[PDB]
């Protein structure tokens, strides 16, 4: 939710400034690499699985992309393909099919 | 009591006895003589013969109808026209 994520982001900024101060570095130029190095030094963890070790990443990275609400206060969904249950995928397929239709009407190192 | 060398007689063309024998076997199979001999080797009791004939007729009906359906739907084997939908 927006309130939770905003609180997490502000807390992360404040903690970033505290970490810069603790390591005696400029709060403004302190980067994600500096944060990671400082956290690694302060909390040494030999656990092989890197995901298990201490981490102070941005809340955007830490938390998953929890999807927003799809219908407003009136209960009316926003995407006309909402009831398909896969609105994003089916809208993408619809766009691709429309592009193919337009092409038909008018007429290497990448995986 | 019939004239010989007229019934079930095939003239081999240019010495291809393989082809001549295959054609003769096809003729006998179409006329059903091979199946007749194979069944007549041992007596087929009338009840068993009736059951086999009924089973063969049902199998023929089902297979002919299935072939009709397959041929009728063959045209629909074409590539999907509405790909993407």
């Amino acid at each position: 939710t927006e309130d939770f994520i905003k609180k997490q982001i502000e807390e992360f900024n404040i903690g970033k400034r505290h970490l810069a101060n603790m390591m005696g570095e400029d709060p403004e130029t302190f980067t994600q690499e500096d944060i990671d190095r400082a956290i690694a030094y302060l909390f040494p963890s030999g656990l092989f699985e890197k995901r298990a070790r201490p981490v102070m990443k941005h809340p955007e990275q830490i938390f998953p992309r929890q999807r927003a609400i799809q219908w407003g206060e009136d209960g009316r969904p926003f995407h006309y393909l909402f009831y398909t249950g896969k609105q994003s995928y089916y809208s993408l397929m619809h766009d691709v099919y429309g592009m193919l239709l337009n092409l038909e009407k008018h007429q290497i190192g990448s995986r | 009591k019939h004239l010989k060398f007229i019934a079930r007689t095939v003239m081999v063309q240019e010495g291809n006895v393989e082809s001549a024998y295959r054609t003769l076997n096809r003729i006998l199979t179409m006329d059903g003589l091979i199946e007749d001999i194979k069944h007549r080797r041992y007596y087929e009791k009338p009840c068993r013969r009736r059951q086999r004939e009924s089973y063969e007729r049902c199998r023929r009906i089902y297979n002919m109808e299935m072939a009709r359906k397959i041929n009728f739907l063959m045209r629909k084997n074409r590539a999907d026209p509405w790909q993407g939908c």
